[PDB]
């Protein structure tokens, strides 16, 4: 048992690295499409005010 | 009984190599219990690093 351990606890820290990785890529991938979404915002905004 | 004083030099000659003689043979023996206790705690540490 003792020998398992140190196995089960490297295949601990493996598994919580790969968390890291995939939810701190996909924050700012969140955080790009809001960006995009409000520039496309503000371009339907600016020619309503023009047109008007 | 009768002195004969050959009886009790005889005794105590081979008491005295009989026993220094073959002191060491057991002086090996008190290290096997000891070690083993030694495993026997050894694998109960174990459990803690678990």
């Amino acid at each position: 048992d003792l020998a398992d351990a140190q196995a089960q606890v490297k295949q601990e820290l493996d598994a919580a690295k790969a968390q890291a990785a995939q939810l701190i890529e996909q924050a700012n991938r969140r955080a790009a499409q809001l960006i995009e979404e409000a520039r496309t915002q503000a371009a339907a905004e600016g020619e309503r005010i023009r047109q008007q | 009984i009768n002195l004969t004083l050959i009886g009790q030099a005889i005794a105590f000659a081979f008491f005295v190599a009989f026993c220094m003689k073959f002191v060491w043979p057991p002086l090996i023996n008190a290290i096997s219990e000891r070690q083993r206790k030694i495993a026997d705690g050894l694998n109960a540490a174990e459990k803690a690093k678990a």
